[PDB]
């Protein structure tokens, strides 16, 4: 009830449909598995991680076996055909090969390092504002109405479930921005005034519920004349 | 299009990202925030300006009561941006950088091909037309590795960049999400003052 | 044929560039413009093997009046058969139509290709942005929900990666004290690199432990779970397996493989 | 050139990731709606001029 009043919406709403809201998140939540499992592309970032890293240890390794240039690719063969004062010349190019060898990876490795960094650190922020607490930013927390998320683990990384709300099945109405009584106008404290094409009622922007207009829930602050739209009607006491 | 170096065209263009952006503005002049988190639902458009004051601290009367003059000065202010922007000149030096930044790593990676790099000839057919197959080697060698090197250079150079590219167009894209979907009470994230809209 | 303006005396002709693109014939004092040969990447368009056999062909950057032979380099082999002209080149082996569907496989300047049952083929079109929609706006009327759906969506995002560490003298010497008496004179790279490797790894465990580390207590659940009708047993742990894991993260782990 | 080993596979590989990251960034910066709303034939705002 509280997480439903911080986005607008009084409890009676939910106190009023608490078995019909905890169907829906049970299917919601029922869904996840199939819909995780079904899709087999679902978890892409996770393995393109793995991917990398077997790669790179790969190419590194299969590096040893170039010649860059010399008689040969092993240091025995070698040191087992040739003598001291002439084996330097080709141990050299070897030598260079190789160094150059380590210098990309690890230059390609600090690179990767700093957007997993990155990526990190999003998830950190989104741990401590998703979770421990109801998020006002839009399209942070999922799309919608954030509610409230959880977390599970996954290798080298977290998953994160949002659980939102979302409107459905409008309808048309006529509004008015204030309404003229006594040479007096009126205008909502929380909500809009609505019609349903002969009578007049205030209600709330995102849930219909409409109510009898009363001095209880509009304030006057103002004249009739001024203001462009004015519809007058009756205001109960 | 020189000497293998070739540039490949984005895959959205330029009239369909002209058709998002037609479409963002309607739907916020039309709806509101309401269409950045389900169906799209109508308003007038005082009214959800009312809702936008009511937003940070005002209520409604201040604009019901104040409606031409608000107008007026949204009218002037959003004609002194087109002068605004024509007159300076360095206004639009970040978009213009990267432009720059490309066409000078191209035009010097381009240049680097008439380096020696201590051979006899720059150029592969003298050396093929001059001297012979056994001792042509030696001289290719140093070209080969050289050119070898300016490529690797020219590649890290643009993974650097490229990162701070990724950066840039991750902020662009968490604002158009927060000050276009809807408003902002961050300080300072979405202008200079109390928002109300983008 | 040029129409530069050479000066009686120079021959030849340069560019920004310095690359030669004029020349003066020698027997008839004339002018030529020099310029290079068609050239490009070559790019294959498939769907999965498991689906069909057939391919489609890209020509990239290319005018295709000007090749119906040429030869691969990386060979003479033409295709012919369909023939569309594009922005991003032109295409051997695709049909355009005139429908409009959402992209499936990227091609150029907004161009997609897909395999469609037409049997099937291999199709090019334009890309869709969507459905069109036009909200009825008047100034006295609006809009307001009747009722409400929970939805709930997921998010994944990595962390760490993987940590390694490597020796100079045995990746690059063996075991050869003549090659590590060679390499002595090319100064403490070696120590740069495990530097950098080192620093790499304690950035990683920092990570984890930032992201998780989050609370100072352990708090355990009531060993009774009723929660006014709302049923978390999906993510909770389950105790009957000995890994202690939810039923969810459990077909995560299974999922991932090495 | 063929006896200095596979650099060659390395450095498309980089422009090919750069290229894709490229195109994946303003998919996600401007892809932001689902439908193409369309503004009415009739252009009056309450005042406001756009
Ligand atoms: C709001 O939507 C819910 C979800 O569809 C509606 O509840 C359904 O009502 C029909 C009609 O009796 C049942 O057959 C479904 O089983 C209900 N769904 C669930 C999950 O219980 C609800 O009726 C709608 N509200 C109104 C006022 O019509
Ligand atoms: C919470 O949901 C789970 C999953 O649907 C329920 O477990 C099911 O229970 C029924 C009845 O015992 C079994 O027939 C199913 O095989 C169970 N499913 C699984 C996946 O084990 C569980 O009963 C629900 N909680 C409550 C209190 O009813
Ligand atoms: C909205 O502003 C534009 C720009 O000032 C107005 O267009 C001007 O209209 C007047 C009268 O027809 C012309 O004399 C100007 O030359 C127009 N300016 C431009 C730049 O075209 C437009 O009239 C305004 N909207 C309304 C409803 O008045
Ligand atoms: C609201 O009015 C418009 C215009 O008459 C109409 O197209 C739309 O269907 C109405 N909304 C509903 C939910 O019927
Ligand atoms: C509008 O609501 C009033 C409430 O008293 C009701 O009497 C009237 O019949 C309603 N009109 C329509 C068209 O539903
Ligand atoms: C009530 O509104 C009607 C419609 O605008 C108007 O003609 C009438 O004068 C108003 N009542 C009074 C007392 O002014
Ligand atoms: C291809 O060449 C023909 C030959 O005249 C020309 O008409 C056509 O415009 C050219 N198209 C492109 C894209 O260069
Ligand atoms: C495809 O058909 C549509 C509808 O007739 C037409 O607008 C479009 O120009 C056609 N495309 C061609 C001929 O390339
Ligand atoms: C605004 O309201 C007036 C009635 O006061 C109406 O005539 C006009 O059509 C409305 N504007 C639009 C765009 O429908």
């Amino acid at each position: 009830a509280y997480r439903f009043n911080g986005i607008g919406v009084t409890q009676n709403v939910l106190y009023e449909n608490q078995k019909l809201i905890a169907n829906q998140f049970n299917s919601a939540i029922g869904k996840i598995q199939d819909s995780l499992s079904s899709t087999p592309s679902a978890l892409g970032k996770l393995q393109d991680v793995v991917n990398h890293n077997a790669q790179a240890l790969n190419t590194l390794v299969k590096q040893l076996s170039s010649k860059f240039g010399a008689i040969s690719s092993v240091l025995n063969d070698i040191l087992s055909r040739l003598d001291p004062p002439e084996a330097e010349v080709q141990i050299d190019r070897l030598i260079t090969g190789r160094l150059q060898s380590l210098q990309t990876y690890v230059t390609q490795q600090l690179i990767r390092a700093a957007e997993i960094r990155a990526s990190a650190n999003l998830a950190a922020t989104k741990m401590s504002e998703c979770v421990l607490g109801q998020s006002k930013r839009v399209d942070f927390c999922g799309k919608g109405y954030h509610l409230m998320s959880f977390p599970q683990s996954a290798p080298h990384g977290v998953v994160f479930l949002h659980v939102t709300y979302v409107p459905a099945q409008e309808k048309n109405f006529t509004t008015a921005p204030a309404i003229c009584h006594d040479g007096k106008a009126h205008f909502p404290r929380e909500g809009v005034f609505v019609s349903n094409g002969t009578h007049w009622f205030v209600t709330q922007r995102n849930f219909y519920e409409p109510q009898i207009i009363t001095t209880d829930n509009t304030f006057v602050s103002g004249n009739c004349d001024v203001v462009i739209g004015i519809v007058n009607n009756t205001v109960y006491d | 299009k020189f000497n293998g170096l070739t540039v490949l065209p984005p895959l959205l263009t330029d009239e369909m990202i002209a058709q998002y952006t037609s479409a963002l503005l309607a739907g916020t002049i039309t709806s509101g925030w309401t269409f950045g988190a389900g169906p799209a639902l109508q308003i007038p458009f005082p009214m959800q300006m009312a809702y936008r004051f009511n937003g940070i601290g005002v209520t409604q009367n201040v604009l019901y009561e104040n409606q031409k003059l608000i107008a007026n000065q949204f009218n002037s202010a959003i004609g002194k941006i087109q002068d605004s922007l024509s007159s300076t000149p360095s206004a639009l030096g970040k978009l213009q950088d990267v432009v720059n930044h490309n066409a000078q790593a191209l035009n010097t990676l381009v240049k680097q091909l008439s380096s020696k790099f201590g051979a006899i000839s720059s150029v592969l057919n003298d050396i093929l037309s001059r001297l012979d197959p056994p001792e042509a080697e030696v001289q290719i060698d140093r070209l080969i590795t050289g050119r070898l090197q300016s490529l690797q250079t020219y590649v890290t150079q643009q993974l650097i960049r490229a990162a701070e590219i990724r950066a840039s167009a991750n902020l662009a894209a968490t604002k158009m999400s927060e000050c276009v979907l809807g408003q902002s009470k961050r300080v300072d994230f979405c202008g200079k003052g109390y928002h109300l809209m983008s | 044929e040029s129409n530069k303006k050479f000066l009686p005396f120079q021959q030849f002709g340069r560019d920004i560039a310095d690359t030669t693109d004029a020349v003066r014939d020698p027997q008839t004092l004339e002018i030529l413009d020099i310029t290079p040969c068609s050239f490009g990447g070559v790019s294959v368009i498939t769907p999965g093997t498991n689906t069909s056999n057939q391919v489609a062909v890209l020509y990239q950057g290319v005018n295709c009046t000007e090749v119906p032979v040429a030869i691969h380099a990386d060979r003479v082999y033409s295709t012919g058969s369909n023939v569309f002209q594009t922005r991003a080149g032109c295409l051997i082996g695709a049909e355009y139509v005139n429908n409009s569907y959402e992209c499936d496989i990227p091609i150029g300047a907004g161009i997609c290709a897909s395999y469609q049952t037409q049997s099937q083929s291999i199709i090019a079109y334009t890309m869709s942005l969507g459905a069109e929609n036009s909200v009825a706006y008047s100034n006295n009327s609006i809009a307001i929900p009747t009722n409400f759906t929970i939805s709930v969506t997921t998010e994944i995002l990595p962390v760490s990666m993987t940590k390694t560490s490597v020796d100079c003298t045995m990746y690059i010497c063996g075991d050869s004290t003549e090659c590590s008496n060679l390499l002595l004179q090319y100064g403490s790279f070696c120590t740069q690199l495990k530097r950098a490797l080192t620093g790499i790894a304690v950035e990683q465990d920092k990570n984890t432990q930032e992201v998780f580390a989050q609370v100072k207590q352990i708090y355990k659940t009531p060993p009774i779970k009723y929660f006014g009708g709302f049923n978390f047993s999906q993510i909770l742990p389950d105790p009957s397996k000995p890994s202690k894991r939810s039923p969810i993260e459990d077909l995560l782990f299974n999922k991932v493989t090495l």
